């Protein structure tokens, strides 16, 4: 059967993790080829099983047993480490309850201490959720004999729910109707990817080069809890944004003093609730086959302190606008929390059902 | 008579909510994804009897035709739902209460760090009665309200002493529909 753990977002990191083994937990990472952890105080590296270790290179490493090089997605940090079996321990399913107990063995990799600096108290490691052969999903559907395909509800507070193996998509009362969009796979990542056509702020829609929205042009991350945006994308969504947030004799919204990494940020006092979360513009992502995903304040703002709270479009640094290599958005995590997500890449799309107000991913 | 008007949507589809005469409003909407419209009052009672007439009454997936409002002191989201579309909204079940000739199931649900009047990241109770099959429309009736909140306490479920809004609503989502429903 499928396997079924239960997810938790960590107050202070934002990051989302999952039971692991003895009280110890995993960050997820939708864009980590690797499962990885600090290991108990002997593969060969020209097997199939090293190569798909090091298939995809950690951005500050390079390259007789194998070794595998385990990335920290916050730091940036990386270091080499020797590959291990280890137990995944978790919840059997058959829809979104528990049936029973189960042990699944997964290939990691054994990560030094220092590489759990910047992730949540009780982790000790990483779960890669990527398109890649040692991956916690492909691992669990082969030792399972299921899905290569995992379902994510990533909660705003509450426990939430992470189902490896697919089978049919849980609570129907939200998932009947879900829209599905290709995911699209680039070359030299593991990354799930998928693509937009138009970006919709208010009613009025943004401007940006035709076909700077291109093929797999969005990238999903639980990284940050913020929208990562490319220069040429960037600042035609901000200047409509804040516009139609001018715009909206009610309180009129102040903008206070930038807070790091934010560029736009506001005194709360000065914003509306409604039953979406801040009283902002809802955001409309346009996506390939014909469903917007959609961004209301709970998603499009981000609290950082007491009093203000900053719009979570982040531009990208050190990248040139318009650059095909890169992605022109990164949805993070903020921006999934309260969608069933579909991860499926046996058939290579993604569902996405945005539960009502009413409801979350939290407790469901 | 009703002096307030609900009207949020997260955007998706079209919604198109008219603010009618006195308590009336009317609801039209296609492939949506989330709105709640409504016609009640600024500052709900829990001794207010509502009253009202679904006209029309023409969900095409999920939709709930409910009382709907919140309080404070504390936080506190309800609901009493009448009619509903394609699925029926449950939860954890408290227990039942008979009123206005309809039997409804009881149910609470913990909101964790979410949307509410107060707030972004927000944790409270959620209160449900509904109906357990749906309630003709289309001929004037009632909600007594205070029912409901009797029966809310007996199994634990106290409601604040502030009282913010309280309106009869149309929510929809995932879905098309019309509805047209006069408040008093």
């Amino acid at each position: 059967l499928p396997v079924l753990a239960p997810v938790t977002k960590d107050p202070a990191t934002s990051l989302y993790t999952i039971p692991f083994h003895d009280g110890a937990s995993l960050v997820l990472d939708v864009a980590g080829p690797l499962v990885w952890s600090t290991c108990k105080g002997e593969i060969p590296c020209s097997s199939p099983t090293c190569l798909l270790a090091n298939a995809y290179p950690a951005p500050g490493c390079p390259a007789k047993p194998c070794t595998a090089y385990p990335y920290n997605p916050v730091s940036g940090a990386c270091a080499a480490g020797s590959l291990s079996h280890t137990r995944f321990v978790a919840n059997t399913t058959d829809g979104s309850k528990p049936v029973s107990k189960v042990n699944v063995g997964v290939l990691a990799a054994c990560a030094p201490s220092k590489l759990l600096a910047s992730l949540p108290r009780g982790s000790t490691g990483v779960a890669g959720l990527a398109n890649s052969g040692l991956a916690l999903p492909a691992q669990v559907a082969s030792a399972q004999k299921v899905a290569n395909r995992f379902l994510l509800c990533l909660p705003t507070g509450g426990p939430g729910v992470a189902i490896f193996g697919g089978g049919p998509v849980p609570w129907p009362q939200f998932t009947q109707s879900m829209p599905y969009t290709p995911l699209v796979t680039k070359g030299g990542s593991p990354a799930h990817y998928i693509s937009a056509r138009s970006i919709v702020v208010g009613d009025t829609r943004v401007p940006v080069p035709e076909g700077a929205l291109a093929t797999g042009g969005v990238m999903l991350s639980t990284r940050l809890p913020y929208v990562l945006l490319r220069p040429d994308v960037y600042r035609p969504l901000m200047d409509a944004f804040t516009k139609a947030l001018a715009a909206q004799g009610a309180p009129v919204a102040r903008a206070v003093v930038a807070v790091a990494p934010f560029g736009v940020c506001y005194d709360t006092k000065t914003l509306g609730n409604n039953l979406g979360g801040y009283a902002v513009p809802n955001v409309q992502l346009g996506l390939d086959g014909g469903s917007d995903w959609t961004m209301t304040g709970k998603n499009s703002m981000v609290d950082v302190k007491q009093g203000t709270a900053c719009v979570a479009f982040v531009e990208m640094k050190g990248v040139a606008a318009g650059d095909g290599r890169a992605p022109a958005v990164i949805l993070g995590g903020a921006q999934m929390e309260d969608f069933v997500l579909d991860f499926d890449m046996e058939k290579k799309r993604l569902g996405f059902s945005r539960l009502p107000h009413f409801t979350g991913c939290g407790g469901l | 008579s009703t002096d307030y008007w609900q009207n949020w949507t997260d955007g998706g589809g079209i919604v198109n909510a008219v603010n009618g005469s006195g308590g009336n409003y009317s609801v039209n909407w296609s492939n949506t994804g989330n709105f709640v419209v409504g016609k009640g009052w600024t500052t709900g009672s829990p001794f207010r009897t509502i009253n009202y007439n679904a006209g029309v009454w023409a969900p095409n997936g999920n939709g709930y035709l409910t009382l709907y409002g919140w309080t404070r002191s504390p936080l506190i989201e309800y609901y009493v739902v009448d009619s509903w579309g394609t699925y029926r909204p449950t939860g954890t079940y408290k227990g039942t209460v008979k009123s206005d000739g309809g039997t409804y199931d009881i149910y609470t649900t913990t909101r964790y760090n979410a949307p509410s009047i107060d707030g972004d990241r927000t944790t409270f109770t959620q209160y449900w009665s509904v109906r357990q099959s749906k309630r003709p429309t289309g001929s004037n009736a009632t909600i007594t309200f205070t029912n409901h909140v009797n029966a809310w306490k007996s199994h634990g479920m106290n409601l604040g002493s502030n009282w913010a809004y309280q309106v009869m609503a149309t929510e929809g989502y995932q879905s098309s529909g019309s509805s047209n429903v006069t408040v008093w």
